């Protein structure tokens, strides 16, 4: 058959979410930080709102304060334009 | 040539092999009966899924 | 019917019975037996086949000194294969803040 290399980056998208793994995350912290992750557009602008995250959350021991916290230290994340 | 990690393929998510981009070296089967020969199954175990 | 029973047969078996080609070539198709019978099916590269990640392609020279429980690891091919534990290192040393 043909070469079939199937080896590309998945828009450092998952670069990215390895990043954000490979920073030592509580499993709680990494699956907000998976989700936020998610909500990355092309460009890297978040579609949904941060009131958005929340609702997807469910939680109600999850707070507006603790999600900002999560995305802020995403904010910084490992490639430019992840504000 | 050397690698640490690069890409795999899509199929059988391998990485590519001789050099094509930055790729790797492909283990052998007589390899596998040697390291047998010395019985280090853990060995074997991180062979297959690390 | 016939010509879909030939079909199906080919599907999985072109080799025993039948002969399809690919356009402007006459080599036969890897059918779903194919592709695990032979030199280049599942089988094959089954038997640890499969592609090494740490390794590949160094040249050997004479070691007069470096006595038995040692060997030569040219500097340019290390840095790459224990970067990971360079990473670690890093992170612990308080030498790398991020990754």
């Amino acid at each position: 058959l043909p070469v079939y290399q199937g080896e590309t980056t998945q828009t450092l998208q998952d670069y990215l979410m390895w990043q954000v793994e490979l920073t030592p995350f509580t499993d709680t912290d990494r699956a907000i930080a998976t989700s936020i992750v998610d909500a990355v557009d092309d460009t890297g602008y978040l579609t949904i709102q941060i009131e958005d995250i929340v609702d997807s959350i469910g939680d109600d021991e999850i707070g507006l304060e603790e999600v900002e916290a999560v995305l802020k230290r995403i904010q910084r994340f490992d490639p430019v334009g992840v504000a | 040539h050397a690698r640490s990690t690069g890409s795999y393929s899509l199929v059988t998510q391998q990485p590519l092999g001789g050099k094509a981009q930055f790729g790797g070296q492909r283990f052998g089967e007589m390899e596998v009966w040697a390291l047998e020969a010395y019985g280090a199954a853990y060995t074997l175990q991180e062979m297959l899924t690390v | 019917k016939r010509m879909l029973q030939e079909a199906v047969d080919a599907l999985l078996d072109n080799g025993r019975r039948g002969r399809a080609i690919t356009g402007s070539n006459k080599r036969p198709l890897k059918s779903l037996a194919d592709m695990i019978k032979g030199k280049q099916g599942r089988f094959r590269q089954n038997l640890l086949g499969k592609r090494v990640d740490y390794s590949g392609r160094s040249v050997i020279t004479v070691g007069p000194y470096l006595r038995l429980h040692q060997c030569g690891l040219p500097k340019k091919m290390a840095l790459e294969l224990f970067k990971p534990f360079i990473y670690g290192k890093l992170e612990l040393r308080g030498l790398a803040t991020t990754i």
